[PDB]
């Protein structure tokens, strides 16, 4: 019976964190988590050590070493870490679907636009940062349009190289 | 005859850890073989003389 966090909203929500959209193709792949902390449920993924691991830290990625994927929302997720896949856990991800993310700029999005990662916390948004501290996502797309801080959905394809720019 | 022949095999697969809803399920495969020998011939005999 718990009211706490009612808001009154006018009418059903979009999607959460890292809810997926359905369509007929989907490459999802099982992957062990690597961090000492858990992994965000709507995040990219970097290739691990343990040749099958993938760590949150995107910091060194490079179109020599492309990013691995996003992982997705489970749901069964051992109730100890609220929404993360926890150390040593299967992490689902994925790289080819539609998928909701969240919107890090200031003018927000629109339907079609080059999806720029930030390496330095490994946040999506619309144009390049502008110190060698961005890649573009060669094969990557919007999907919505949105405010800063939104979820938006994005349709992902990562065996395309990506491209560095400074 | 002329050869020995006959036949083995053997299979090769590995699993792997997967989890939360993933296509990532590894697969299993199998394998036959033959080999061969050969068998040859000799002889020996005798003789002798009218007079022996």
């Amino acid at each position: 019976m718990a009211p706490y966090n009612e808001t009154y909203a006018s009418d059903y929500a979009f999607a959460y964190e890292g809810m997926v959209s359905d369509i007929a193709p989907a490459d999802i792949i099982s992957r062990t988590v690597e961090t000492s902390a858990g992994i965000g449920f709507g995040k990219i993924v970097a290739q691990g050590t343990s040749d099958r691991g993938c760590k949150a830290d995107v910091s060194a990625v490079s179109p020599t070493a492309p990013p691995l994927g996003i992982t997705v929302r489970s749901q069964a997720t051992e109730n100890l870490t609220l929404d993360k896949y926890p150390r040593y856990d299967g992490a689902a991800i994925m790289r080819k679907g539609v998928i909701w993310v969240l919107v890090t700029d200031a003018g927000g999005v629109v339907a079609g636009d080059p999806v720029w990662l930030k390496k330095s916390d490994g946040t999506f948004s619309n144009a390049d940062v502008g110190s060698s501290g961005g890649l573009r996502l060669a094969g990557c797309r919007w999907d919505t349009s949105a405010a800063n801080g939104a979820l938006a959905r994005m349709r992902v394809d990562f065996d395309v190289p990506p491209v560095a720019g400074a | 005859i002329k050869t020995v022949d006959y036949y083995s095999m053997d299979g090769v697969g590995k699993a792997e850890w997967i989890a939360d809803r993933a296509s990532d399920i590894p697969v299993v495969g199998l394998a036959m073989e033959k080999a061969t020998t050969t068998v040859h011939l000799a002889g020996i005999g005798y003789d002798y003389g009218l007079e022996e």
